[PDB]
RNA sequence: GAACUGGCGAUGCGGGAUGAACCGAACGUAGAGUUAAGGUGCCGGAAUACACGCUCAUCAGACACCACAAAAGGUGUUAGU
RNA sequence: CAGUCAAGCGUUCAUAGCGACAUUGCUUUUUGAUUCUUCGAUGUCGGCUCUUCCUAUCAUACCGAAGCAGAAUUCGGUAA
RNA sequence: UUUGCUCCACACAAUAUAGAUGGAUACGAAUAAGGCGUCCUUGUGGCGUCGCUGAACCAUAGCAGGCUAGCAACGGUGCACUUGGCGGAAAGGCCUUGGGUGCUUGCUGGCGAAUUGCAAUGUCAUUUUGCGUGGGGAUAAAUCAUUUGUAUACGACUUAGA
């Protein structure tokens, strides 16, 4: 529908995200995620921990570094368990790896368009009435990631930046709600109303 | 200086709350609550639509926040007897819920020449709008 | 087996007020202030007359159902904080070795003097938290004072002093020596 | 097993010399087709008397409908269920609309609760519940006060299409 | 990580510096720097242009500066150049300094 | 080491991740529609279908052949007699 | 090697530490069992050497028990 | 080392494509709650409203989109400039001012087409490069031969020298 589709990553889940998104990359669409960070996980701080500990134990035993690779991207994060369903070894997954692109936090190109989310892969939704959960920003933060208050710094000046841009946006509106009014119950208005619109 | 804890207003489940059926038989008409079973199940009835008093699922029907007096048992006669002593009807196209309903319901019954009558009555209403963002 | 409607009733000392929005509570009166965060549970709660809010469950397991037991029994405790607050004490208790106690400042972070716990060469301190302020006892020999809003910063300040006196490789029921919590009440009279 | 009916049978053994036409019997089966019941008519008659599917047999066999299948009706229950170490006695008491009715979610409640199979269930007596008060059953109790009225928090959606381009809420 | 954004510098050097860039010294033009001291010709508009550009964003101060290896016992000629992080007050006036 | 029927040897084909044998089925080269065993978030084809509920596990579980698990307890919770 | 029922031993108390008559397991560092594999070859044992992994923890760091007064010991827990 | 080389207005051949063919349309926190309009003492204040899918919204009529008359307004969009402000996370883009300028399908006109003969995308995208045009700008370094010990099995490492 559109040339590329772009994913807001907070408030949603793990695995389930990365799935329908798979699909869609398949079908041919080239797509930039941001905000991976807020990533919502399920469980204990403790749990989720530990399973990335055994994964950090699990290493080529002869050769270290021509083996496995552990992240403290949120972004890559969400990379690892995606190419892992799909054939990255063919020029078929290959060509997927190039479509997809992911962020930590909203880059500057990216945050100049709005970015979407999903219902059947929303944490809130998929959430019964009071259940535990860990987020990726805290646990990417204990696991090795010297980069939280160095981007917690990045979200501030942007969330004030973009805020200031819908307070001019938010009573521009203002101006074409009373321009619409004041035009209306007319007799062009009283013909379109009846076809539909 | 007092208390205020928001508003917290619900749809609570009773006998005389009115819901919208979306899947079935019907996928389209309204019922109301005649008794209730438990949980998800409860007993509808609404014969001013067309649609029998059959159990049914909650995750197959949606709700409204209009309730009318209704008696604990009332059979066919007592349900529409207290739909009309009520005034609902004219209640419940009375809102932009059943408006938007009538509006894409309309967009489906559209031909090419009356869709290209809409294209055409707004490029009148638009350039009036765009004469006055100008000016004011 | 998912408990239908389960709700408990609460009672407000008139002159209180407090301000609340989502999970979001505050107790403002006599004494003080007192927010918190309720947003790990998932309730409701309902302004009915002035003077009384309620607390409700629609469908929700023994856990659950455990829980608008749990927190009706804590709005209770804020209300009487505010206005009575929270009042405890301590005894120290030896045989042989003097218990000194002082009030250090280092740059401004308040803290509490161990000076002689059991012969002690090493200097051991107690962190003060924010909003509850302490009190040297008198007329009484070897005791103190706590005393502020919230029952959780006075009495696990008060849990400062209980494991801060631990007998490492002794026998505990012979050499019984150190801090322990006395009284347990309010800062007003006759309560 | 499936959705379920309710059936009438009706049998005789076989007409004999010295006596022909046995005591002539019947049962309430609930199957989901015809020879289902056949079966289970068999079952609890050569376990009661002497009988079998070849010294006997079945006249009629037609089915039984609940009269009012608008009203929702209160139903008490006797049940035999045969565990992984014998034979017990339970009492249910489940609010059903129809008879049928109550034994097929009775039937699924015993494999999501008590794990046990269809061929595992005993059916003894069913009789229907006319009087509150007489009530020994909590679940049923929270159904069975005056006003019952109660808010539906959190509501989720079933998606259409792939996406969202917003941020929908949950009221109810 | 630490991203480097504008790289400044002084206006005449020494032949250390500009000799530190040649492997082909003895048959070397000698074009060092030669278009960079022409932002030395106008009034300094540029200058500051990336100067007070560095005391907006830029976080921290590290800075180059070259050995005195011709007062030195040592045939080589040739003078390094590092950077040396800046640990004062406000890095505005760090750059002042 | 023997009794029954059946297989493989001397058998590919879909399945069981894969495996001589277990399930389904046996085979000239195609072309269409229909089902077998098994499944159906993604790999990977196919409903993030609908239903009635059970579980929160500081080393969960997640389907025969078969890939291992027991006594014995628990005021965790559940239906209970 | 780890239990579990617990007559009892323990001055007086079954369970501080143990525990008979019994019964439930785990292991392949014991020997057995087998011929599946290899006798047109896989270089027996031990040792010196060097590295890594398990925990059924002997010691240390932090901790509970006692028939722990002092002192020390015995059992137990997280952990290689 | 023949006139070589870099950015632009461009002249033609090409070389392929992981996949052009109306717009990727920009608060924040929250979801047992919320956005928006509104008043006052700007409070965690009162009042009204919406949601149940973006099936939204904006744009969109002309030889793949023409020649040109008149009304109405002084407005909109695209093109190339000019003024000023902003943008460092992967800025290189967003915001706005003044003139020039084409459309002006916001209302009403004059004419153009065919036969391409009932279907055959019947091309109006862009990655990059080679070679001729002329208008600005710049006069490059590295290798080895040689020497050095802060280096070395060997290349490499490291000093220096018109």
């Amino acid at each position: 529908v559109e040339p590329v589709v772009v994913i807001d990553g907070k408030g949603h889940l793990v695995g389930r995200l990365a799935s329908v998104v798979a699909k869609q990359l398949l079908n041919g669409q080239k797509i930039v995620v941001v905000r991976a960070e807020e990533l919502n996980i399920s469980g204990e701080f403790f749990r989720n921990k530990l399973k990335y500990h055994d994964f950090l134990r699990k290493a080529t035993a002869f050769n270290k570094t021509r083996g496995p690779f552990h992240f403290r991207a949120p972004s890559r994060i969400f990379y690892k368990a995606l190419r892992g369903m799909v054939s990255h070894k063919t020029a078929r997954g290959k060509a997927a790896l190039e479509r997809l692109k992911v962020f930590e936090g909203i880059p500057p190109p990216y945050d100049k368009k709005k970015r979407v989310v999903v219902p059947q892969a929303l944490r809130v939704l998929r959430l019964k009435p009071g259940r535990k959960y860990t987020t990726l920003g805290k646990l990417s933060t204990s696991v090795g990631w010297k980069y939280e208050d160095v981007v917690a710094k990045l979200e501030a000046k942007r969330k004030v930046s973009s805020a200031e841009y819908y307070a001019k946006k938010r009573a521009f509106t203002k101006k074409v709600a009373s321009a619409n009014a004041t035009a209306a119950e007319s007799d062009v208005a009283k013909q379109l109303a009846a076809l539909g619109y | 200086t007092d208390s205020i804890v928001k508003a917290s207003n619900w749809r609570l489940v009773e006998v005389g709350r009115v819901v919208l059926i979306k899947k079935g038989q019907s996928a389209g008409k309204l019922a109301a609550i005649v008794e209730i079973i438990d949980q998800k199940k409860v007993l509808i009835d609404g014969p001013k639509a067309g649609v029998p008093r059959q159990a049914i699922n909650l995750g197959q029907v949606v709700l409204t926040p209009l309730t009318f007096a209704l008696p604990r048992g009332a059979r066919t006669a007592t349900v529409s007897k207290k739909w009309a002593a009520a005034a609902v009807c004219e209640k419940w196209a009375a809102s932009s819920w059943a408006k938007k309903i009538a509006q894409r319901e309309r967009r489906a019954a559209l031909t090419d020449f009356e869709r290209f009558q809409v294209m055409v009555l707004r490029k009148q209403k638009r350039y009036t709008v765009k004469k006055a963002l100008a000016k004011a | 087996m998912k408990y239908i409607q389960t709700e408990q009733q609460i009672e407000v000392p008139e002159g209180v007020t407090v301000s609340i929005k989502s999970r979001i509570v505050k107790v403002v009166g006599p004494r003080g202030t007192l927010t918190k965060n309720l947003k790990h549970i998932d309730v409701t709660f309902t302004k009915v007359n002035n003077q009384l809010i309620k607390v409700a469950v629609h469908n929700g397991g023994r856990k659950h159902v455990a829980a608008l037991r749990t927190v009706k029994s804590l709005v209770d405790n804020m209300i009487t904080g505010v206005t009575k607050g929270y009042k405890y004490k301590m005894r120290y208790v030896y045989a042989h070795f003097p218990i000194n106690v002082n009030i250090v400042e280092k740059d401004g972070a308040k803290f509490i003097e161990v000076r002689n716990f059991l012969g002690d060469k090493k200097i051991r301190n107690v962190p003060v938290r924010d909003g509850v302020t302490i009190e040297f006892s008198t007329n009484v020999k070897d005791e103190i004072v706590l005393s502020g809003n919230s029952v959780e910063d006075v009495s696990q300040n008060a849990a400062d002093l209980q494991q801060i006196c631990r007998v490492r490789n002794k026998d505990i029921r012979k050499f019984l020596d150190g801090i322990y919590v006395s009284h347990k009440g309010f800062i007003t009279e006759d309560l | 097993m499936a959705h379920f009916k309710e059936y009438q049978v009706i049998g005789r053994r076989l007409p004999t010399e010295s006596v022909p036409e046995p005591k002539l019997f019947r049962m309430r089966i609930f199957a989901s087709n015809e020879v289902i019941a056949k079966s289970r008519y068999w079952y609890f008659l050569q376990k009661l008397h002497k009988v079998k599917k070849a010294s006997g047999e079945i006249v009629s066999i037609n089915q039984i409908n609940e009269a009012h299948p608008t009203k929702v009706k209160n139903f008490g229950v006797w049940v035999r269920y045969d565990s992984r170490s014998g034979t017990h006695n339970m009492y249910k008491e489940i609010r059903d609309v129809s008879r049928v009715a109550a034994v097929e979610t009775l039937y699924q409640d015993m494999a999501a609760r008590h794990r046990a199979r269809f061929r595992s269930i005993h059916i003894l007596k069913v009789a229907e519940i006319e009087k509150t008060a007489d009530v020994k059953r909590q679940y049923v109790k929270q159904f069975l006060t005056k006003d019952l009225k109660f808010p539906l928090p959190h509501r989720v959606q079933k998606s259409t299409k792939t996406f969202s381009y917003k941020r929908p809420s949950t009221f109810y | 990580g630490l991203r480097s954004l504008t790289t400044v510098w002084a206006e005449h050097l020494s032949d250390e510096v500009k000799r530190r860039f040649y492997k082909n010294w003895y048959k070397s033009k000698k074009k060092a720097f030669t278009k960079y001291s022409a932002k030395y010709a106008q009034d300094g508009a540029g200058i500051e242009r990336e100067l007070a550009r560095i005391k907006k964003y830029a976080s921290v101060v590290r800075v180059l500066v070259h050995t005195q290896i011709r007062k030195t016992p040592l045939a080589q000629k040739k003078a390094h150049l590092a950077e040396i992080q800046l640990n004062g007050g406000s890095i505005s006036e760090k750059v002042d300094w």
